[PDB]
């Protein structure tokens, strides 16, 4: 669709899960947002 | 290592090959002996 749904510099109608603390199963829908902890530093929440 | 009385110079700054044994990064993490720990691109949790 790159002739239509590409918009200037971005298109933020469509979103994506980069990063999760799990593996989701199939046919499930996970809105959460909860900030994905890599290390072992307490992300409290918020980005660090 | 990082207890150690005397460091190589800057310039000179040394490169000691290590290998073939065990190691815990999880209680010299929180032995809290450092000012600052960072990692980049895996977690003190996962080198155990």
């Amino acid at each position: 669709s790159n002739n239509l749904d590409s918009k200037v510099g971005g298109n933020y109608n469509y979103r994506y899960r980069l990063f999760r603390k799990s593996n989701l199963k199939p046919f499930e829908r996970d809105i959460s947002t909860e900030i994905y902890q890599a290390g072992s530093t307490p992300c409290n929440g918020v980005q660090g | 290592v990082f207890n150690a009385t005397r460091f190589a110079s800057v310039y000179a700054w040394n490169r000691k090959r290590i290998s073939n044994c065990v190691a815990d990064y999880s209680v010299l993490y929180n032995s809290a002996s450092f000012s600052t720990f960072k990692c980049y691109g895996v977690s003190p949790t996962k080198l155990n």
